[PDB]
């Protein structure tokens, strides 16, 4: 869990499984940096802010 | 007593997907009732569904 008032930059792949990756991702890894569905279509809630 | 650490070493090849729950971790979590489905499809199929 992240502390208050703390910055995290380094995004390495993040493991979600047993299986050990190194840099293979795929199934039970997968990279915790992920971007907004940017959309005029989306509504209320999904235009940013 | 729901035990998923067995699931990594039976079955792990595939895919291991968790929608709306956590990958991991939910093997102390402690819930009502659990359904289970099983049904033979495409590989390709299985993001489809």
């Amino acid at each position: 869990n992240l502390k208050p008032f703390e910055r995290d930059i380094s995004t390495e792949i993040y493991q979600a499984g047993n299986k050990p990756c190194n840099g293979v991702a795929g199934v039970n890894c997968y990279f915790p940096l992920q971007s907004y569905g940017f959309r005029p279509t989306y509504g209320v809630g999904h235009q940013p802010y | 007593v729901a035990d998923y650490s067995v699931l990594y070493n039976f079955a792990p090849f595939f895919a291991f997907k968790c929608y709306g729950v956590s990958p991991t971790k939910l093997n102390d979590l402690c819930f009502t009732n659990v359904y289970a489905d099983s049904f033979v499809i495409r590989g390709n199929e299985v993001s489809q569904i």
